[PDB]
């Protein structure tokens, strides 16, 4: 009845713990009554893991639970493939982000990379769920294609997403210090997932799709272009050196390598300067 | 003969604190003299043989505290209630506020109950002292009972203190507006109560284009003052909030000095501690329009094309700091240095959320340029970096050092 506070979450990673070695069955039922709970709560953004430490509890209990209450991954997308009630208030984006970041660490830490695919393959979610219009759409106001595709269109609108709301956003008209605070852990902790898709060696396919999209094009302006997310990267440079930093990572994992980007960063030649910018 | 009622009244003192016989009948009507006594020789013609009864009120206070304390709490609730002399009242209502948090919560309702009538009662009290010692007592009050009265009896005690809000005193008007603030901070429906009175304090000054009394907008203008802090996030909206705007823009352009004091006090804690639509409205381009002479066209807060702050902004350097020419400081007989600097202070606290606004021109429309050269920009406030008296340059440095933080802040150091 309290599971929508992460101090909840810990007291249930205690009794799973427990229950795990009194009855590896009541171990079972028990995390799957808790994985069908939680998982539409954080569909509809119910719980309350808008902090840092509440994200964390998340990912331990997501941990914790028994690999059988997840096994059939098509829950798991199914709650992470959605879309906020609006994207206006700070908050509501933040929740939404922030589960959808809880549920894609268990997708790359629990399960492979076909099963995925192959799931998302089945239940057609579309590379338009969060489109440029639809998220102009949510910012203010309301109303075939490959797996890999939709997939690694969707981790590329929520970066997208993450860095306008970091640099086009002032610092305590819409959003709290603590509110920019988990923003950018928000986006470190995705730009962080990215690096381990396309670093580790598990996810080629997703790698080779992002590799394909970042050198795609704005659909007449139906996704974010990497120019458009380069531009402001850009300008946290003078903010948020370890997110561009990170994002840099980014780009030479999907090959990046142009001269615009690179002599810039690099302050490539042909007052004491700011330390960021070092 | 006097030196003997010191020495009585220091005496019983002398006894009641020092016998371990009580927690027996035999005492507490023995202390039902000491009380009624210490707090008599309260009201003596005579200057220590009052403080001898304030040190030994005190002594038997502390001493028998954790003891006897709900018999002492009734001894001063008594010469409360009795509404007697004015320093017996205030004696006995200064001690019995700062012992309320020792009140277990099974007496807090009927003390209020009882309190509630002792509390409007000595609020229509004319003497000053009484009205200070009340404004010290209502806030200790209300932070221990506030928990256990129903809205109509806040509101009760609320309505007796917005009558004072128009009274003459200065005294009378800042206690009104304190115990008006803190009696609806510390209830059972904060926010609820919060909108109650912003609703009464707007209606008390529902057309600004009507006569309004100038003591009563001095009353409403501090109560608004004290009752911003508390508005950080039914609830207080941002119609009425912006309406709270409207008023005090309309009221730095009063007359009386007073008023244009008062109101550029509640401008400076309503741009330092704005509650959080307002800050969104005011810093929106279209802002309100969605929801000492100025010489000319500065615009409305219902403009679009500009945020409200640039023309607040406008507004305060136009009327207190700026004539209209170029490097032209206003006099001090024209509008004083108080004035001044609490006008620099709010353009600074504007600035602090709107940059842009110093960087406008002073006018919209210009003066006519046959006479006055060029245009004055509103940047020119930094030209009282040498005005002559202190808290006027030192409230320039001030704006300096919020406009320099404001522009590396909003623009990411893309300066």
């Amino acid at each position: 009845r309290l599971i929508q506070y992460h101090q909840v979450l810990e007291m249930f990673i205690l009794v799973l713990q427990q229950c795990h070695k009194e009855n590896e069955d009541k171990w079972k039922r028990l995390s799957r009554q808790i994985a069908d709970i939680i998982l539409p709560m954080l569909a509809k953004q119910q719980m309350h893991i808008d902090s840092h430490e509440a994200l964390g509890v998340l990912n331990t209990l997501f941990e914790i639970l028994a690999p059988s209450s997840l096994r059939p991954v098509d829950m798991l997308l199914r709650s992470m493939f959605v879309t906020p009630n609006t994207m206006a208030s700070v908050s509501t984006v933040q929740l939404w982000i922030s589960g959808i970041l809880a549920i894609l660490r268990v997708l790359i830490s629990q399960s492979t990379e076909d099963i995925v695919l192959s799931r998302i393959q089945e239940l057609s979610f579309s590379p338009y769920l969060i489109s440029c219009t639809v998220i102009n759409r949510l910012r203010d106001g309301d109303s075939k294609n490959l797996p890999e595709e939709t997939f690694s269109r969707f981790l590329l609108q929520l970066v997208g997403i993450l860095l306008e709301d970091i640099v086009t956003k002032q610092l305590k008209v819409e959003m709290s210090e603590q509110q920019h605070t988990f923003y950018c852990q928000e986006l470190g902790t995705l730009l962080m997932c990215l690096i381990h898709i396309f670093k580790s060696g598990m996810f080629r396919r997703i790698t080779a799709a992002a590799t394909r999209l970042f050198r795609s094009d704005g659909c007449g302006g139906s996704f974010y272009t990497l120019d458009s997310l380069n531009l402001r990267a850009r300008s946290m440079i003078t903010t948020h050196p370890a997110l561009v930093l990170l994002w840099c990572q980014i780009l030479l994992l999907v090959n990046h390598t142009d001269y615009r980007w690179w002599a810039e960063v690099q302050q490539t030649p042909k007052k004491l300067g700011m330390c960021n910018r070092e | 003969t006097k030196k003997d009622r010191v020495n009585h009244c220091l005496t019983i003192c002398e006894n009641i604190v020092a016998q371990s016989v009580r927690n027996s009948p035999e005492f507490q009507k023995l202390l039902g003299i000491a009380m009624e006594l210490f707090l008599l020789c309260s009201d003596d013609a005579e200057s220590d043989v009052r403080m001898v009864a304030d040190e030994c009120l005190n002594k038997v206070i502390k001493a028998l505290m954790d003891s006897n304390l709900p018999r002492l709490q009734l001894e001063l609730y008594k010469e409360i209630k009795k509404n007697g002399a004015p320093r017996s009242l205030r004696a006995a209502l200064w001690r019995f506020a700062e012992l309320a948090h020792l009140v277990r919560p099974q007496k807090c309702r009927p003390y209020l109950v009882n309190l509630l009538p002792c509390l409007t009662r000595t609020s229509k009290r004319p003497e000053e002292s009484v009205q200070e010692t009340l404004a010290a007592a209502v806030p200790k009050i209300m932070a221990s009972f506030g928990n256990f009265a129903n809205d109509n009896e806040i509101k009760v005690l609320l309505k007796a203190f917005i009558a004072n809000l128009k009274s003459s005193s200065p005294t009378i008007r800042r206690t009104a507006a304190g115990s008006a603030v803190s009696i609806c901070q510390h209830s059972r429906r904060t926010q609820y109560f919060y909108s109650w009175l912003l609703n009464v304090l707007l209606g008390l000054l529902v057309p600004v284009e009507d006569e309004h009394s100038t003591l009563l907008i001095l009353g409403v203008l501090l109560t608004l003052r004290y009752l911003v802090p508390l508005l950080q996030q039914v609830s207080p909206s941002a119609e009425q909030l912006v309406q709270v705007y409207e008023l005090t823009l309309h009221h730095t352009q009063h007359q009386d000095h007073n008023v244009v004091t008062g109101a550029l006090e509640l401008l400076q804690q309503l741009f330092r501690t704005p509650p959080p639509e307002l800050l969104q409205t005011l810093t929106a381009v279209g802002g309100i329009g969605q929801l000492c002479r100025i010489k000319g066209d500065i615009g409305q807060s219902t403009d679009d094309d500009s945020a409200p702050l640039v023309h607040c902004v406008r507004l305060l350097s136009a009327s207190f700091l700026l004539t209209g020419g170029k490097n032209v400081l206003v006099p001090d007989r024209d509008v004083r240095v108080s004035v001044k600097a609490l006008a620099l202070s709010c353009v600074g606290a504007a600035v602090a959320l709107h940059p842009e606004s110093f960087f406008s021109k002073l006018y919209k429309v210009p003066l006519d340029t046959t006479e006055y050269p060029e245009e004055q920009y509103v940047s020119d406030i930094l030209n009282y970096i040498d005005h002559g008296d202190p808290q006027v340059r030192g409230a320039t440095a001030i704006l300096c050092g919020t406009l320099i933080c404001s522009i590396l802040s909003r623009s990411r150091f893309h300066v």
